[PDB]
C-alpha cells in the first residue's frame, strides 16, 4: 500500500488543488475530470525548478 | 637483561649436571617472561617518534626497534617452552626432544647477536652482530652432532655463511673508500643525488639478503632447513629473517631498486612454483618462507614501509610458529616414526588426522588459511597491507606477479590440509597420557591471535599513530 | 542484558548437546528464530526513506566489542536498504530448508555438517548488510573456507576436486577484486556504500579500477571466459553445499555488480557495456548449447544456472529502471526456483540409486506419478514459461537489454528457446517411457521433500502471478542506480 | 496523513553535508514520479477517449495521442546520478 | 611526441647482448655438470643454449621496435606484440604445432601485461600517488589523474562517452520546458 | 566502553582454554579453573591494551 | 529521525577520512635532528680527535 504511484497520484492531485481550488466546489465525479484537464494542460513537476544551474 | 641472562647461565649451567638442563630452561622462560611483563613501560619513551642514539652514536633505539625486540623476546619465550616442557611422559619423547647442556646459551646469545642488528647504526656494530649470530647458528645447527645431515648442514652453513659475511664486510669498507664515514646517517638526502652510492649500496643488501634466502642463491638454505631437526630448524629460519629484514626495512638504502625488484619477482616466482611438487613437510614449509621473504624484499622497496613491515612480521612469525607445533602435536598420531632427530618428513604421513585429534586439524586449517590469505583471519590484514604500499609508490607489475604468486602458493599449502582430511583405516578412540597443559596452552593462544586478531585492527592503527608519527 | 542473553544461550546449547547427540533440531529452530527477526525488522522498515535503515558498527577502536557511539568510526559499518533486504528475505527463507535437506543422508559425523551449512548461511546472511568495501570483502570470502571443507568432506567419488575448484577459481578472481578495492581505498581514503556516489574519479582510472571488479564478477556469476568451475563444484557437492551455492552466490555477486559498480564508477560503465553484452550474450548462447550435450544430470541444472545468470547481468547493465527491476526478480525467482531442481536431482534421485547418469532413469512416471508431476512444474518454471517469476524476469532483463542496445536485444531474445530445449530434453527422458530395467522401485517422495517443493514452488508462483509484492523495497533502488543524465 | 517534504536541489547545497543531497535526492526522485503519474494520466484519458470513440478515434483524439506520443520519449525514470555527477554549464 | 626507432642498430646491440648471454651460460652450464667434460665441450653438450639466447634478443628488438614505428606510438601493444615474437622463436624449439601456438599467445599476452603496466620491474617516480596530486581539488581545475571531485563538467562527459544512450549535452528536463 | 572490553578478552581467554582443553583430548569442562584463569589473564591483556589507547588519545587531543 | 542517523555517521567517516589524509601528511613532513636523532646533543657539529689538534682545523 505504501508505495510512491498511490502517493505520486495524490500528491499530482493535491498540486492541482492547489494551484486551482475552484476546482474545490464542483461536484464530486466532475472534480475527477476536472483535475484530470488540468493535469494535460499544466506541467505541474517543478523538475526545471530543480535544476537551476542547467538553467 | 639478556646480558645478565647469559653471565648467570653459563655460570649456571656448568656447575649443573645433565639431569637439570631442562628445568634451567624452565627457569630462563618464566625469566623472559617477566621481562615482558614487568619492563616493557618503556614504550612511553618513545612518543610521537623520539628517536635516542646510545653509545656515541653506535646503537639506534626508536620505537620500531622497541617492537622488534619485543617481538623477539615472545618468540625465545615460545620457543624455549618448546625445550623446557615434554610432550609427553613416555619413553619415547625423552629420546627424541631432548635439550643440550648448551642449547640455551646459543640462544641467548643470538637473541643477543639478532637484537644488536635491528637496534644498530654504525656499519662496525653491524658487522660484529652479524658476525655473532651466524657463529650461533653455526654452532646451534651442530649442536646435535650425533646426526649425519645435521653435520653436513652446519659444514654448509658455515661456507656460505663465510662468503655472504665477507662480502658484506667488502661493501661495507668499500662504503668507507668513498666517504669517511660508517654512519647511514650521513646520507641526509642530498648525496645520493650527486654521489653514485647505488652500486656499494645495493651490494651490502644484497650481501644482508643472500642470507634470508632469496631466489637466485636459495637452495643450500632449504637444504640446511630439511637437514637440520625439527626444534633447531624452528628457531634458524625465524630469528636471521626477522633480525636481517627488521635491518634492512629500517634503513632504506635500496629504494626504487631495479635489483632488488628482479630478485623480488624471482624470489615470489621460484617460491611458489618451487615447493609444488614436494614431499618433505620441512621442504614445503621453507618454500613459504621463501615466498613470505620475497613479500619483505618488496617492502624493501619502499619508503615509509613500517605499518605493513611490523603488521605482517608478527602475522609470519604466530602462523609460522604455529604450524611448526602443530606438526610436533602430529607425532604422536603417525604410524611410522624414523629418524630420532627429525621423526616427521613426509607430509602423507599426517593423512588421518581429521579422525584422531579433529580440532588438531580445526588448528592446521585456521594457520593454512591464514597462510593464504582467508580474510577474517590476520593474514590477510597482512597481505592487504602490503598491497596497500605496493600500488600507492607505482609498482604495478610486482603487484600481479604477487597475486600471482599468492594463488600459486595456495595449492602447497592446501595440499597439508588435502592430506590431513583424509580418510584412515586405523582411528584411535582412546589414549592414556595426555598432551602438556602448558604447552598446547600456547598453540591454542596462538590460534586465538590468528582467528580473533582482525578485532584490534583499529586499536593497532591508532597506537600506532601516536607512536611512530 | 545483551551478555546475559548470550551466556544464557551458550549454556542452553551446551546442555542439549550434553542430552540430544545431534545439533539439528536447535540449529533449525536458531533458522527459524532468525526468519522471524528478520520479518520483524521487515515491519519497521521505512520504504519512504532512501537511506540505511537499520545500522550499526562493529569493532571501533573507542568499543572494539560490541557497538558503537562515537564521533569517529574506523570499523565495520552494516546496515540495510530495500536492495540489501530482498536478497536478506530470500536467504532468510533458504537456510532452514538447506538445514532440513540433509535432514536424514548425512550419517557418519552430522554436528560438523550442520555446523558448517549454518555458517555459510550465516556468512552469505551478513554479506547483505555490509557498508564498506573492505566489509563487504572480508565476509564476501568467508565462505571460501567452510565450501573447501564442506565440498572436501562430503560428496561423491570427485569431490578433491571440486573442493579444489571452489577454492581455486573464485580466489583468484577475488584477488583481482581486492585490487581494485585497495586503490579505491588509497585515493578516497573511504571505502563505504553511503558516499560513494559524491566522489568522482578520473575517466582513465575509473576504467582501471572498473577491470578487476568486473573480472571477479565474470569468474562469480560466471561469464563465458571462466564458466567453468562451476559443473563441477555443482555436479561433485552435498545436497546442502549445491543449493546454498546455487541459490545465494551467483546472486550474491548479482548484488555485487549493482551495490559496489554502478555508483562510482558510471562514466566507465557506459564505455564497458557493448564488452558486457558481447561476453553475457556469449555465455547465454554457448553454454545453453554446451548444455544440450550432457551424460550427468546434476551438470544439467548447473549450465541452466549460467544461462540464466547471463540473463540477469544484461538486465542490471542495460542502464535501464526495467532491467533493474527484472534483474532483481530474476535472481530472487532462481534463487527459488534452481535449489528445487538441485533437490529433484540430488535429493531425491541421488540419495535412492546413488548414480547421476543420465542413461538409467527412464519412465519415473509409472513407480513415483507426484515426484514426475514435480519433474514438469519445475522444468517448465525453469524454462520461462509465464505465472512462475522466471518470465519476469526474463522479459524484464530482455527488454531492458534491447533498450541498450537492439541488436543483442533480438540475439538475446532467443533464450527463450535455448533454455526450453535441453531442459524439455532432460524432462521428457526422465519422465516418459517403459520404467527402467536398471532402476528398481523404491519408495515415492517423502513429506520433507513436499513440503520443501512445495514452498519453493508456492514462492515462485507468488512472485509470477504478482511481481508487485517486492516494489515497495526496490523503487528507490531502481532509479537510484541510472546514469541519464 | 498525506505528508509533504520539502524540495531541495543538488545546486545550493554543499555537498559536505549529508542530509540535503539525500534530500536533493529524493527530491529530484520523487519529482521523477510525478512527471511519470501525469504520463499515466494521459495515457488512461487516451484510453477513454478510444473506447468511447469508437470509429472516429483518429479525429476525436489525434491530439491525445500525439500528446502521448510526444510525452513518452521524456517523462520517465533517469536516475538523480547523472545530473549530480555533471554540470551543465561548466 | 615520439621519433623513430634504430631497428638496425638497437637489434644489432641485442644480438652482441644475447651473443654475450649464451657465452656466459654456456660457461655456466659446463662448470655446473657431471661427467667427461673439457674446453670445446661448451658448445657441443651446451643444450642449444646461445640460440635461446640470440634468437629471443633479435626476434623481441626486431618485432618491437618494427611495431613501435608502424603504429607509431609507444604504448604496451607494442610489448604484446614482441613478446608475441619471442614466445615464437621459445616455442620452435617444441616441434609441435599447438605448443608453438601456445607459447605464441601465452607468452604475448604475459609480456603485453608486462607492457601495460608501464614495462618497468620498479616503480615511476612522479607517476606514483606518493608523489602526484591527490585528494580532492582545492578550487576549480583541470581534474588531473588520482584525484578526486564532486562534480565533473557535463562537457567533458559528452566529449569522452558520447552523445548517444542516455546521454545528451542538456538533461532531459530543462530540453522540455514550457516557454 | 571499558567492560564490554574485559568480557570480549575474557571470552578470547574463554575459547583458548576451551581450545587447549580440546587439543588435549579433553572433555570442555574438564578443569574449570582453567577457564577463570585463563579468563582473567586475558582480561588483564584488554585492560593494558585500552589503557595504552587512552593515553594515545589523550596525546592526540593534546595537540590542539 | 534517520536522515539525521545518516548524516551522523557521514560526519564521523568523513573525520576518519580527514585523520588518515593527515596522518599521511604527518609522516612524509621533514624532521628536526633533536626528534630524528639523540636529543641531547642536538648539533650536528663533531668536534671530534682531541688530543694532537691543529689550531686552524675547525671551519
Ligand atoms: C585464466 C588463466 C589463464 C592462464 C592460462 C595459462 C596456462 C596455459 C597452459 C598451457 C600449457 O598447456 O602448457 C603446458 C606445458 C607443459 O609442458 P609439456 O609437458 O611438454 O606438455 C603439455 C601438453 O601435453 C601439451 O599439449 P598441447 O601441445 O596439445 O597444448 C597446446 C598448447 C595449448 O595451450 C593453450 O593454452 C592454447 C590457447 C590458445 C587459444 C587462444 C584463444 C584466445 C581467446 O599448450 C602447450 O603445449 C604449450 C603452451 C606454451 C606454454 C607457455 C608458457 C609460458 C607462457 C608465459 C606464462 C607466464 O608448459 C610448458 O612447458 C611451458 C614451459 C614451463 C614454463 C616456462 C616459463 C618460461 C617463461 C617464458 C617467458 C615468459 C615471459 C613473461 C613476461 C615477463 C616480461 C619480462
Ligand atoms: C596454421 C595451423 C595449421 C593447422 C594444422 C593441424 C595441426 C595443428 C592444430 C593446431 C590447432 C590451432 C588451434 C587454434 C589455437 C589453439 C592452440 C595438428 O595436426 C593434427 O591434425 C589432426 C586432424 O587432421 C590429426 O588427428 C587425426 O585424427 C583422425 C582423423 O580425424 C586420424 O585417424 C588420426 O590418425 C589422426 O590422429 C592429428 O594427428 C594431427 O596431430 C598441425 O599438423 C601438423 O603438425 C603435427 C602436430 O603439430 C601433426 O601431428 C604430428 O605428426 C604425426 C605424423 O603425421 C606424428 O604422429 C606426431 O609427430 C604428431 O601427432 C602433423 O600430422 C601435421 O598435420
Ligand atoms: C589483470 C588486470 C590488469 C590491470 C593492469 C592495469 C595497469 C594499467 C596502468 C595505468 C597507469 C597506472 C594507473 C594504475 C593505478 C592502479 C592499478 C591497479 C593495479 C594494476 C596492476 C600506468 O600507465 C602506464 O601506461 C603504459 C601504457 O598504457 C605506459 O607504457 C609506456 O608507454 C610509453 C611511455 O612514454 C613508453 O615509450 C613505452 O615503452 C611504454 O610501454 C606507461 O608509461 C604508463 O606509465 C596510468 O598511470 C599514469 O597515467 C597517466 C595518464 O593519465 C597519468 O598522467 C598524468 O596525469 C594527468 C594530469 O596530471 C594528465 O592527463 C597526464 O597527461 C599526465 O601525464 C599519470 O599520473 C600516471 O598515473
Ligand atoms: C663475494 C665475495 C666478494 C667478492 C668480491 C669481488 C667482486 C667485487 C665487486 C663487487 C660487487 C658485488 C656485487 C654486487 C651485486 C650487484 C650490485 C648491483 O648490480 O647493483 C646495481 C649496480 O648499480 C649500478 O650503478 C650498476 C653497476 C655496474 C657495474 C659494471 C660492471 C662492469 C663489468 C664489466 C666486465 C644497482 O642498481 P639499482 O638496482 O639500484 O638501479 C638504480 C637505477 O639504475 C638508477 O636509474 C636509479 O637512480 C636507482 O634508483 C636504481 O633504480
Ligand atoms: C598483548 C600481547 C598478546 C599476548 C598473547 C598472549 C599469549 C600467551 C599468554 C599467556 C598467559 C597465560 C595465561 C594462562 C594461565 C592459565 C592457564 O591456562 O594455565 C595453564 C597454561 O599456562 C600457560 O601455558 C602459561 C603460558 C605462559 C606464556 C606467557 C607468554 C607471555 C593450563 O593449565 P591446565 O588447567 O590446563 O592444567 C593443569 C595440569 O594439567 C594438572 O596437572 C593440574 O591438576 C592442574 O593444575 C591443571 O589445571
Ligand atoms: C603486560 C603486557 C606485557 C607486554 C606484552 C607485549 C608482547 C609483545 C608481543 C608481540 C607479538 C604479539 C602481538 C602483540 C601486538 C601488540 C600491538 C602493539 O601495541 O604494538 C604497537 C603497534 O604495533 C604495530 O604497529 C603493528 C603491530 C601488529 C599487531 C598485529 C597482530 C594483531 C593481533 C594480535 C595482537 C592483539 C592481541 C590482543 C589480545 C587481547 C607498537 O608498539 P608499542 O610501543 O605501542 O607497544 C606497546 C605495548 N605495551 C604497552 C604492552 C608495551
Ligand atoms: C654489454 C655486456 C654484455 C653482458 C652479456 C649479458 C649477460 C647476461 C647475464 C647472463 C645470465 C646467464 C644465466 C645463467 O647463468 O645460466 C643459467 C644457469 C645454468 O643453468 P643450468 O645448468 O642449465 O640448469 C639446468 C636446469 N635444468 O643457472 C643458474 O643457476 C643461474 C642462477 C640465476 C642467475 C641470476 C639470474 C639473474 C636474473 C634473475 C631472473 C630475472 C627474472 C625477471 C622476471
Ligand atoms: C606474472 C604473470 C602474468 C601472466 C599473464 C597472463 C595473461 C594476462 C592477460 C592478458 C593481458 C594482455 C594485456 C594486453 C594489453 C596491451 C595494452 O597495452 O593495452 C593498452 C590499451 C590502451 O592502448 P591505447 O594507446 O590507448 O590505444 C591503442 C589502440 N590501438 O588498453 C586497452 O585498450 C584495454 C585492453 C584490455 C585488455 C583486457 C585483457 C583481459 C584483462
Ligand atoms: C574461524 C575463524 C573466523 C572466526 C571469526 C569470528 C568473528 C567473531 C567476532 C565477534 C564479534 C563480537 C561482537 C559482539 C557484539 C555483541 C554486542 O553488540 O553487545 C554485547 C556487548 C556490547 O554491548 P553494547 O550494547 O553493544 O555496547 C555498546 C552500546 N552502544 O558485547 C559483548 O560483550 C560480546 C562479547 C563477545 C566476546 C567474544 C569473544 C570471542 C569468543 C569466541
Ligand atoms: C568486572 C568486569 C570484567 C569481568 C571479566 C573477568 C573475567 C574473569 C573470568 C570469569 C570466569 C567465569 C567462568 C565462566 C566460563 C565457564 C566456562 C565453562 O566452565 O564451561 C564448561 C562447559 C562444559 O561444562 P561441563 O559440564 O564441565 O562439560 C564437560 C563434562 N565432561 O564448556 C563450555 O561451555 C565451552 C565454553 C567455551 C566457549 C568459548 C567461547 C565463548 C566465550
Amino acid at each position: 500500500r505504501e508505495d510512491i504511484t498511490f502517493w505520486a497520484k495524490k500528491e499530482l492531485d493535491q498540486r492541482v488543488l492547489d494551484k486551482h481550488p475552484e476546482i474545490n466546489d464542483a461536484p464530486e465525479n466532475e472534480r475527477d475530470a476536472l483535475i484530470v484537464e488540468r493535469i494535460i494542460a499544466g506541467d505541474y513537476d517543478k523538475l526545471a525548478s530543480l535544476q537551476k544551474k542547467a538553467t | 637483561m639478556l646480558i645478565l641472562a647469559i653471565i648467570s647461565l653459563i655460570t649456571f649451567v656448568s656447575m649443573s649436571k645433565l639431569s637439570d638442563n631442562r628445568a634451567i630452561i624452565r627457569l630462563i622462560n618464566i625469566y623472559l617472561i617477566l621481562v615482558l611483563v614487568l619492563d616493557s613501560f618503556l614504550y612511553l619513551l618513545f612518543l610521537n617518534n623520539q628517536t635516542y642514539t646510545v653509545m656515541g652514536e653506535l646503537l639506534i633505539f626508536n620505537s620500531f626497534t622497541f617492537y622488534i625486540d619485543m617481538l623477539i623476546y615472545f618468540i625465545m619465550i615460545v620457543i624455549s617452552s618448546l625445550y623446557g616442557y615434554n610432550l609427553y611422559n613416555n619413553n619415547l619423547y625423552k629420546t627424541l626432544f631432548e635439550p643440550k647442556k648448551e642449547l640455551i646459551i646459543l640462544f641467548l646469545i643470538n637473541i643477543l647477536g639478532a637484537l644488536l642488528i635491528v637496534h644498530s647504526n654504525d656499519f662496525i656494530t653491524l658487522f660484529v652482530a652479524i658476525e655473532l649470530q651466524s657463529y650461533s647458528i653455526y654452532l646451534i645447527t651442530a649442536i646435535y652432532n650425533s646426526s649425519y645431515k645435521a653435520s653436513k648442514a652446519s659444514m654448509l652453513y658455515f661456507f656460505m655463511g663465510g662468503i655472504l659475511s665477507i662480502l658484506i664486510a667488502y661493501s661495507i669498507n668499500t662504503y668507507y673508500s668513498v666517504l669517511n664515514s660508517y654512519t647511514l646517517h650521513s646520507l641526509d638526502s642530498l648525496i645520493i643525488n650527486t654521489l653514485d652510492l647505488n652500486l656499494i649500496l645495493i651490494a651490502l643488501s644484497l650481501g644482508l639478503l643472500f642470507k634470508i634466502g632469496i631466489a637466485p642463491l636459495h637452495k643450500w638454505l632449504i637444504s640446511i632447513y630439511e637437514n637440520t631437526p625439527i626444534l633447531i630448524t624452528i628457531y634458524i629460519s625465524l630469528i636471521p629473517k626477522i633480525s636481517i629484514l627488521s635491518y634492512l626495512v629500517l634503513s632504506n638504502i635500496s629504494i626504487n631498486s631495479l635489483v632488488i625488484s628482479i630478485l623480488a619477482i624471482l624470489t615470489l616466482l621460484v617460491g611458489s612454483v618451487g615447493g609444488l611438487l614436494q614431499i618433505k613437510i620441512k621442504r614445503l614449509l621453507a618454500f613459504s618462507g621463501l615466498t613470505n621473504a620475497g613479500y619483505m624484499m618488496l617492502l624493501l622497496l619502499l619508503n615509509n614501509n613500517e605499518f605493513s613491515y611490523l603488521y605482517y612480521i608478527t602475522q609470519y612469525s604466530i602462523s609460522h610458529l604455529a604450524i611448526f607445533m602443530i606438526i610436533i602435536f602430529s607425532i604422536y598420531y603417525i604410524n611410522y616414526i624414523n629418524n630420532q632427530y627429525n621423526p616427521i618428513i613426509y607430509v602423507n604421513q599426517l593423512k588421518g588426522l581429521i579422525h584422531d585429534n579433529a580440532y588438531l586439524v580445526l588448528s592446521m586449517a585456521i594457520v593454512v588459511f591464514s597462510f593464504i590469505g582467508i580474510p577474517p583471519l590476520l593474514g590477510f590484514f597482512g597481505k592487504l597491507n602490503i598491497l596497500m604500499s605496493i600500488l600507492n609508490n607505482g609498482y604495478y607489475f610486482i603487484s600481479i606477479v604477487l597475486i600471482v604468486a599468492s594463488l600459486i602458493s595456495a595449492l602447497y599449502y592446501l595440499y597439508l590440509l588435502n592430506v590431513s582430511i583424509q580418510d584412515k583405516n586405523n582411528i584411535l578412540i582412546n589414549s592414556n597420557e595426555t598432551v602438556s597443559s602448558v604447552l598446547s596452552y600456547i598453540l591454542s593462544s596462538l590460534i586465538i591471535l590468528i582467528t580473533f586478531g582482525f578485532i584490534y585492527n583499529s586499536l593497532i592503527i591508532d597506537i600506532f599513530n601516536v607512536y611512530f608519527n | 542484558f545483551l551478555t546475559s542473553i548470550l551466556l544464557s544461550s551458550l549454556y542452553l546449547f551446551n546442555r542439549i548437546l550434553a542430552w540430544q547427540g545431534n545439533v539439528k533440531h536447535f540449529y533449525l529452530f536458531a533458522s527459524n528464530l532468525l526468519l522471524l527477526f528478520i520479518v520483524v525488522l521487515y515491519i519497521n522498515f521505512n520504504t519512504f526513506s532512501n537511506s540505511f535503515q537499520f545500522n550499526f558498527e562493529l569493532f571501533n577502536s573507542l568499543n572494539p566489542f560490541g557497538l558503537s557511539n562515537s564521533d569517529i568510526s574506523n570499523g565495520l559499518l552494516f546496515g540495510i536498504d530495500g536492495l540489501s533486504l530482498t536478497f536478506i528475505l530470500l536467504t532468510v527463507l533458504l537456510i532452514p530448508l538447506t538445514l532440513l535437506g540433509n535432514w536424514y543422508n548425512i550419517n557418519f559425523n552430522s554436528n560438523l555438517y550442520y555446523t558448517l551449512v549454518l555458517a555459510i548461511g550465516l556468512v552469505i546472511l551478513l554479506n547483505f548488510w555490509a557498508l564498506d568495501y573492505i566489509s563487504f570483502y572480508i565476509l564476501f570470502e568467508a565462505t571460501l573456507p567452510l565450501l573447501f571443507i564442506l565440498i572436501h568432506i562430503y560428496g561423491s567419488s570427485d569431490s578433491e576436486r571440486a573442493s579444489f575448484y571452489v577454492l581455486m577459481f573464485t580466489l583468484s578472481g577475488s584477488l583481482f577484486m581486492l585490487l581494485s578495492i585497495v586503490v579505491i581505498s588509497i585515493v578516497l581514503n573511504t571505502t563505504n556504500f553511503i558516499n560513494h556516489n559524491l566522489f568522482v574519479l578520473s575517466l582513465d582510472l575509473q576504467t582501471i579500477i572498473w577491470l578487476g571488479l568486473f573480472i571477479a564478477i565474470m569468474v562469480k556469476t560466471p561469464l563465458f571466459p571462466i564458466h567453468v568451475w562451476l559443473p563441477v563444484v555443482h555436479s561433485e557437492s552435498p545436497l546442502a553445499g549445491s543449493m546454498i551455492l546455487a541459490g545465494l552466490i551467483l546472486k550474491l555477486a548479482l548484488y555485487a555488480i549493482l551495490r559496489l559498480l554502478l555508483p562510482l564508477l558510471c562514466e566507465a560503465q557506459i564505455l564497458y557495456t557493448p564488452m558486457i553484452y558481447i561476453i553475457s550474450l556469449l555465455t547465454i548462447i554457448l553454454t545453453s548449447l554446451a548444455t544440450l550435450r550432457q551424460i550427468d544430470l546434476k551438470v544439467i541444472i548447473a549450465y541452466s544456472s549460467i544461462s540464466h545468470m547471463g540473463i540477469a547481468i544484461l538486465g542490471v547493465c542495460s542502464n535501464t529502471s526495467l532491467g533493474i527491476y527484472g534483474s532483481i526478480v530474476l535472481g530472487v525467482a532462481h534463487g527459488f526456483v534452481s535449489p528445487a531442481l538441485f533437490l529433484i536431482v540430488g535429493g531425491i534421485l541421488y540419495d535412492r540409486y546413488h548414480i547421476r547418469i543420465v542413461n538409467y532413469y527412464k519412465g519415473l512416471t509409472t513407480y513415483m506419478p507426484q515426484l514426475a508431476t514435480y519433474i514438469i512444474i519445475l522444468s517448465f518454471a525453469n524454462i520461462g514459461t509465464p505465472l512462475t517469476g522466471n518470465f519476469t524476469g526474463e522479459f524484464l532483463s530482455l527488454q531492458g537489454g534491447f533498450i541498450r542496445n537492439p541488436i543483442i536485444g533480438g540475439i538475446s531474445c532467443i533464450s527463450v528457446l535455448l533454455a526450453a530445449i535441453y531442459q524439455l530434453k532432460l524432462t521428457n527422458k526422465l519422465t516418459g517411457g517403459i520404467s527402467s530395467i536398471y532402476m528398481h522401485r523404491t519408495n515415492d517422495v517423502t513429506i520433507r521433500e513436499k513440503f520443501i517443493m512445495n514452498i519453493l514452488i508456492i514462492s515462485t508462483l507468488i512472485i509470477g502471478i504478482c511481481p508487485q509484492i517486492m516494489y515497495n523495497l526496490l523503487y528507490w533502488t531502481v532509479n537510484n542506480y541510472i546514469y541519464i543524465i | 496523513e498525506h505528508q509533504r517534504p520539502e524540495l531541495v536541489s543538488f545546486d545550493d547545497i554543499n555537498y559536505n553535508d549529508h542530509k540535503k543531497v539525500r534530500e536533493a535526492q529524493e527530491s529530484y526522485t520523487r519529482e521523477q514520479f510525478i512527471r511519470l503519474e501525469a504520463l499515466k494520466t494521459v495515457r488512461k484519458a487516451l484510453e477513454k477517449c478510444y473506447e468511447e470513440s469508437g470509429p472516429n478515434h483518429f479525429e476525436d483524439c489525434k491530439n491525445l495521442a500525439e500528446q502521448y506520443l510526444d510525452m513518452l520519449p521524456t517523462h520517465r525514470l533517469q536516475g538523480y546520478l547523472g545530473y549530480q555527477r555533471n554540470d551543465p554549464s561548466k | 611526441h615520439f621519433h623513430p626507432y634504430n631497428t638496425l642498430g638497437l637489434a644489432t646491440q641485442s644480438a652482441m647482448v644475447g651473443l654475450g648471454a649464451g657465452v656466459v651460460a654456456a660457461a655456466a652450464r659446463n662448470s655446473l655438470a657431471t661427467g667427461p667434460r673439457n674446453i670445446l665441450t661448451t658448445f657441443s653438450k651446451s643444450g642449444g643454449v646461445v640460440t635461446i639466447f640470440t634468437g629471443a634478443s633479435i626476434a623481441y628488438v626486431f618485432t618491437y621496435c618494427s611495431a613501435a614505428n608502424l603504429r607509431e606510438r609507444k604504448d604496451g601493444w607494442n610489448h604484446m606484440w614482441a613478446g608475441a615474437a619471442t614466445g615464437a622463436v621459445l616455442g620452435a624449439r617444441t616441434k609441435l604445432v599447438p605448443a608453438f601456438i601456445g607459447w605464441t599467445v601465452l607468452c604475448g599476452a604475459a609480456c603485453g601485461l608486462f607492457g601495460w603496466t608501464g614495462a618497468r620491474f620498479n616503480a615511476d617516480r612522479k607517476a606514483s600517488l606518493e608523489q602526484s596530486p591527490k585528494g580532492f581539488v582545492q578550487e576549480d581545475a583541470h581534474q588531473t589523474f588520482w584525484e578526486v571531485v564532486h562534480r565533473r563538467p557535463l562537457s567533458l562527459t559528452v566529449e569522452q562517452l558520447g552523445e548517444g544512450r542516455g546521454i545528451n549535452a542538456v538533461p532531459i528536463a530543462t530540453a522540455t520546458e514550457a516557454p | 566502553a571499558l567492560f564490554t572490553s574485559l568480557v570480549g578478552a575474557s571470552g578470547l581467554g574463554f575459547a583458548t582454554k576451551f581450545l587447549s582443553n580440546k587439543i588435549r583430548l579433553k572433555p570442555a569442562g574438564y578443569y574449570p579453573l582453567g577457564y577463570v584463569f585463563s579468563g582473567v589473564a586475558w582480561a588483564g591483556l584488554g585492560l593494558v591494551l585500552h589503557n595504552v589507547h587512552q593515553h594515545s588519545l589523550e596525546v592526540l587531543e593534546k595537540k590542539k | 529521525d534517520i536522515l539525521n542517523e545518516e548524516a551522523k555517521i557521514v560526519q564521523a567517516l568523513n573525520n576518519q577520512r580527514e585523520l588518515t589524509i593527515k596522518m599521511h601528511e604527518l609522516k612524509r613532513e621533514e624532521k628536526d635532528y633533536a626528534h630524528s636523532y639523540s636529543p641531547l646533543f642536538s648539533d650536528p657539529v663533531p668536534q671530534g680527535g682531541s688530543i694532537g689538534k691543529a689550531p686552524g682545523s675547525s671551519r
